[PDB]
């Protein structure tokens, strides 16, 4: 077609400004002191020029694309990594509170065979105690019928009967009273955390 | 309700077994459930149990029935791996010598009736 | 009645032997050199001594059952006091169980808060990639139409392209890989 | 099936507070569990959420959302001590100043039908 601004057909070329002109732009101000050449004589030169450049392009897209489908790939690979490392926390905290459960039942243990220890001290000193009480019924039985019955009843073994009261020694009961410990857990964990 | 075996993988029970010999050498753990199919005795709160090495079998016995909360008159089989084998006076020892699964804990179980 | 050895009447008392006799009981070897009364003579004394030995005797059974009744509420007592042990040890250990249940949450809205800050810079730089790829499809396609119309299309502006081409600088994506890290079984070495 | 209140007394949830308080002075506890009677939504494994203070309603909805696993499409109501007020633009420290419970905890439930 013909120029805009004068109104003559474009066909030369401005190498410096790489627009098409007419005679009158050449000549003008605008475009003074460059150097311009005839469309038809850099055709050649600009059409391998700019399919070197295609050339280029293509490899490029090709490479960019990879390079998106790499991403696409690492995104996915991070998620999975994200997924192991959840479970892995998740099982160690499932070690910990097993530990746990042990160690609490360990102490409920210990605790239950201080209990029976102490129960079958305490048992055997009761033993002791309704034995004594069961002797001392037995002595005042005998006593009643030594003071009911007839006088050679009376008389008949009293002194070993005196005797035997002689030697009254009461029996105390064992006893133990806040002579025990019991330590759990301190949280000292929440200090290391 | 999941057993012991189904809440914890193989991997992971043969390491609690060895985290519990390290910290308690002079004890062996004891895990203790109830039958599949058995329903005059409840479910224990407890499931894991450390016996010390030269108390018997009766001390267990007798923990698992105040557990449980029995009398004397009524019993129960306490049998091991699935097979009864309570010889009250061995210790406990030979017991987990003898009887103890491939992980390394003792697994017991307790019934009642048929 | 009468006497087993002799066959005389049991009407005396030896004060050394404590044994009721008979005459020929203290003259025989067996009962020989003792004292020996009549058994009316002693009868009140031991009588009243007797007396005071029952009422001392039940004052000390009386003691005695205190004592009993002491030992079981001494025992009832220590029952108690290890229902109350066993409960608060237990109290103890659920605390901390629940305190590792806060820990454990905690551990994972952190994990979760990292996953998202890197999926979403992630998708960001996936964004700009494909923004990237989309210009080169739109250069190529310029420089096909350059090449296949008019003469005047394939010169005009050319050198402008031909420098855009040639700062062609390919922008690479976002990236990080194993610096990252979760999480000790300390408190079993405390123990 | 016991609640929280139900499995812990109220001294107990209290000193739970103090202690999470002192360690964690950032964040703020909240306890969110299933409705009643609700049969649509599945329920959480984990009950118990520390979330920051300069946080909003709106991070708590997406991770109460990436927790139940739930497309995008369906929306779901999160109420607090059982009644909503989910001025999703405020600051999860500004809910806790007015709505906190009396033992120091943040009480939500969630729903949809
Ligand atoms: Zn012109
Ligand atoms: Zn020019
Ligand atoms: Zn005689
Ligand atoms: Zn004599």
């Amino acid at each position: 077609d013909h120029c805009a601004r004068h109104g003559e057909k474009l066909l030369l070329f401005c190498q410096e400004d790489s627009k098409v002109i007419c005679w009158l732009c050449k000549d003008s101000q605008e475009h003074r002191g460059h150097h311009t050449f005839l469309m038809e004589e850099v055709a050649q030169e600009y059409h391998v020029k700019l399919q070197t450049a295609l050339e280029m392009l293509r490899q490029k897209q090709q490479e960019a694309e990879k390079l998106e489908a790499d991403i696409r790939e690492e995104k996915a690979s991070w998620k999975i990594q994200i997924d192991y490392d959840k479970t892995n926390v998740s099982a160690d905290f499932e070690q910990l509170r097993e530990i746990l459960d042990w160690e609490e039942s360990n102490e409920l243990q210990n605790l239950e065979k201080e209990e029976e220890d102490i129960l079958k001290s305490l048992t055997k000193s009761e033993t002791e105690m309704v034995q004594q009480t069961q002797y001392m019924r037995e002595l005042i039985s005998e006593l009643e019928h030594r003071l009911q019955g007839s006088m050679m009843d009376l008389l008949q073994g009293v002194d070993g009967i005196i005797k035997r009261i002689e030697n009254m020694t009461l029996k105390k009961p064992k006893t133990f009273h806040k002579n025990q410990r019991r330590v759990f857990r301190a949280p000292d964990l929440k200090g290391m955390l | 309700e999941k057993t012991f075996k189904q809440r914890r993988t193989f991997e992971q029970r043969v390491e609690d077994v060895r985290l519990i010999r390290e910290q308690h050498p002079t004890k062996i753990p004891v895990i203790i459930e109830r039958y599949k199919g058995e329903k005059q005795l409840p479910v224990l709160d407890k499931t894991k149990f450390l016996v010390p090495d030269h108390v018997n079998m009766s001390e267990l016995i007798k923990i698992i029935r105040r557990r449980l909360q029995l009398n004397a008159n009524q019993a129960f089989f306490l049998l091991v791996n699935g097979h009864s084998m309570v010889s009250v006076s061995t210790p406990i020892s030979e017991v987990y010598e003898s009887e103890k699964d491939e992980d390394g804990f003792l697994y017991m179980v307790y019934a009642s009736q048929e």
